[PDB]
């Protein structure tokens, strides 16, 4: 077994901290959900191959400039969260996030996540996004953004309801290991 | 850690933690509150435990297995001791807190009504000076200290027998050197994210949601001096680079 680390970016409601909470449980917590991620070693095997891959958050860092690049070092992939039912954390994603991960992780593949997609068909959600002029973010939309910031590749999931979550570290680990 | 503990925080809730027949007794608030509050001792628990780590099995198996000279073991493990201080005081006061309102006849029925009061104690006056400190000093130096990890464990076999070694255990998966290191520089900015949400579920005292959002803007202001009083060493860096 390799050992490869990756680290989930994004802004601060964007879902990550539940998405490595429902995968390194590999479900969704029933009781109680926890508010923090510490870190994980997931044991994980991949078109054949064996691979250890610490998991790690940057929940909390978002303000701290100087705090938040020590999560990058030795980075292997990098996932950029956004959430479907925030269409502004999607406009985030290529003048902040993008430019910090390029210059502290630089050829490192960036797989963009969008979380919650279970929103994509909520009636409050929509709602709530119609009094501002706005909508959930559409596939085209994130596929489009995923091609302009230059990701590895688009993919979306629901911590919710663990749909595409197990898919989403399992191509993490295959971009990881390129 | 000590097995006392480990069982008083081995559940994945408060709710679990109790007896169900004193958990029935409370309002569901009252058990969120709990649940939040339960989340934060566990986690300091645990980073009490990251340091304990490094300290003990890491530095001390070092300077007496390797014999490595101690400004080596330094430059890995920079503030180790200080931060163990300030960490397991604050731990002391979260576990006792939690014996004093243990019901009489139990181990783990207990309700936390204050919490405010030990969170502005310890965010403020001369023991948030100190952690300002010492975080300021640690973040500093955690790339240096990475590097150097790295350096003698591709070049001195020893070194690398040590580690493989030590890391071996199953319960050491996610604790090898530079994930110590990584998991002791996040532990700061989750104490904002744990407060805001036992606050969240604290209004019922108009005093206890004053101390939580009192200790809330101190966690911030402290924060926000460690981020500007940060500044990357580098080995071997010359006075021009700086
Ligand atoms: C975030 C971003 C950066 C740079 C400057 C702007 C472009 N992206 C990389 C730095 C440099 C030090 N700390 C930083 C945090």
């Amino acid at each position: 077994a390799i050992r490869k680390k990756l680290v989930i970016v994004g802004d601060g409601a964007c879902g990550k901290t539940c998405l490595l909470i429902v995968f390194s449980k590999d479900q969704f917590p029933e009781v109680y959900v926890p508010t923090v991620f510490e870190n994980y070693v997931a044991d994980i095997e991949v078109d054949g191959k064996q691979v250890e891959l610490a998991l790690w958050d940057t929940a909390g860092q978002e303000d701290y400039d100087r705090l938040r690049p020590l999560s990058y070092p030795d980075t292997d992939v990098i996932l950029m969260c956004f959430s479907i039912d925030s269409p502004d954390s999607l406009e985030n994603i290529p003048e902040k996030w993008t430019p910090e991960v390029k210059h502290f992780c630089p050829n490192v593949p960036i797989i963009l996540v969008g979380n919650k997609k279970d929103l994509r068909n909520d009636e409050h959600t929509r709602r709530e996004l119609a009094k501002m002029k706005q909508e959930p973010v559409k596939p085209e939309e994130g596929r489009d953004m995923a091609n302009r910031i230059g990701a590895f590749g688009y993919m979306e999931c629901s911590a919710k309801t663990k749909d595409g979550v197990r898919e989403v570290f399992e191509m993490a680990t295959r971009a990881a290991l390129q | 850690s000590m097995e006392m503990d480990e069982k008083d925080f081995a559940a994945d809730s408060w709710s679990l933690a109790v007896d169900s027949s004193f958990l029935q007794q409370h309002k569901k608030e009252v058990m969120k509150q709990q649940d939040v509050i339960y989340e934060l001792i566990q986690t300091e628990l645990h980073h009490v435990r990251t340091l304990k780590i490094m300290t003990r099995l890491f530095r001390t198996g070092m300077l007496e297995e390797l014999h490595l000279e101690p400004g080596v073991v330094q430059g890995l493990f920079p503030c180790v001791d200080e931060l163990s201080d300030i960490h397991t005081r604050f731990l002391s006061q979260l576990l006792e807190r939690r014996r004093q309102a243990l019901c009489p006849g139990s181990t783990r029925n207990f309700v936390i009504h204050r919490l405010g009061d030990l969170l502005i104690s310890q965010f403020s006056g001369p023991s948030a000076e100190q952690m300002c400190k010492t975080y300021s000093e640690f973040c500093s130096r955690h790339s240096k200290a990475l590097k150097l990890y790295k350096e003698l464990y591709a070049r001195d076999k020893r070194f690398q027998q040590f580690i493989r070694k030590v890391t071996r255990p199953a319960v050491l998966k996610r604790h090898g050197v530079q994930e110590c290191i990584l998991l002791v520089t996040q532990r700061i900015t989750k104490y904002p994210l744990l407060i805001s949400r036992i606050l969240q579920h604290s209004h019922g005292i108009e005093e206890e949601r004053q101390d939580l959002t009192t200790a809330l803007g101190l966690v911030k202001e402290l924060l926000s001096n460690v981020d500007e009083g940060i500044y990357q060493l580098e080995k071997g860096a010359r006075l021009q680079e700086i």
